[PDB]
């Protein structure tokens, strides 16, 4: 799965 | 050539009324909580990176970055104390949502927000996707231990300044929110890839959809459904220098309402005929909630 990121 | 008779509330509500009108998807994010005293999170004018000195991170995101949380998790938990609300009411705009619940019309609440109000509210896990997770629950961060805590657990936790301990393994406990670095839940994707397949309306609420994957959710919509913004502010048009229509002669189904959100739902239940069910369930979970 995709992580977290600011944008 | 198109499923609004107008571009307006009215129409809106007109088309919620209809045959054609039979599930509802909200995105709701920080804008629905602000009413209830729940600060913006990812707004900089809440100075969450302010006043961080005391704990000499790296760098001011280490805070809300899970590798460095779960080597120096004190930070986070001394500014979870600073921040944690005073009282857990949910807004007309929640209480709007239990209702689209209660008539058989919500087909899933997506939100950005970790306050657990929708929660209170009376919405069910089953109708959420709380795409950044949430305080609702915590747990262990031992993978082969992943003891589950309620929030008066580490509610009590996070006021005593102890940080919280598993019981069965001594390993930390973490709120269930998303850090950063960490996996997004797979329940945003697998349910965005049945919901948006069956949705007549989004509904979507205090959110200026800046933030992905979230913001890409309104690309998801079938072509035909219309889209309703309730926000302060105008949201989700396209970026010129790199979308919502709702102003252009190509214009055919996004409607803004610009105002508070609790006011813009309160409008939509009125035309609804649901302004009366709307003030008895909020005054009545409102005294539930002072009287605890
Ligand atoms: C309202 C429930 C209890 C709240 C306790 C205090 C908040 C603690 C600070 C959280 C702010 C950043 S969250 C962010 C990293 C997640 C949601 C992503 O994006
Ligand atoms: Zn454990």
């Amino acid at each position: 799965l995709p992580k977290k990121y600011g944008g | 050539e198109r499923l609004l008779d107008e571009l307006t509330l009215e129409g809106v509500a007109r088309y919620m009324q209809s045959e054609r009108c039979r599930r509802v998807i909200c995105l709701v994010g920080a804008g629905i909580s602000t009413s209830a005293g729940i600060p913006d999170f990812r707004s900089p004018s809440t100075g969450l990176y302010d006043n961080l000195e005391k704990y000499h991170l790296p760098y001011p995101e280490a805070i809300f970055e899970i590798s460095y949380f779960k080597k120096h998790p004190e930070p986070f938990f001394a500014l979870a104390k600073e921040l944690y609300p005073g009282q857990f009411k949910p807004t007309i705009c929640h209480y709007f949502m239990r209702l689209l619940k209660d008539k058989g019309l919500l087909l899933r609440c997506y939100t950005q927000n970790i306050d657990t109000l929708e929660r209170i509210a009376g919405l069910e896990q089953e109708d959420l996707v709380e795409a950044h997770g949430t305080f609702y629950t915590s747990h262990c961060v031992s993978a082969s231990c992943r003891h589950e805590y309620p929030l008066s657990w580490m509610k009590e936790k996070i006021f005593s300044e102890v940080t919280p301990k598993c019981e069965d393994c001594q390993s930390l406990v973490k709120p269930d929110i998303v850090f950063f670095g960490e996996s997004l839940p797979a329940r945003f994707f697998s349910c965005m890839q049945s919901d948006f397949l069956k949705v007549d309306l989004l509904l979507v609420m205090g959110t200026s959809l800046q933030v992905q994957p979230f913001a890409s959710l309104i690309s998801k919509a079938p072509l035909s459904t219309p889209r309703l913004l309730i926000n302060k502010e105008k949201a989700g048009q396209s970026d010129p220098f790199l979308g919502m229509d709702f102003d252009s002669k190509k214009a055919y189904r996004d409607v803004a309402w610009l105002g508070e959100c609790d006011q813009g739902c309160l409008a939509l239940a009125e035309l609804l005929g649901w302004k009366k069910e709307l003030e008895d369930l909020v005054r009545r979970e409102h005294a539930s909630i002072d009287a605890q």
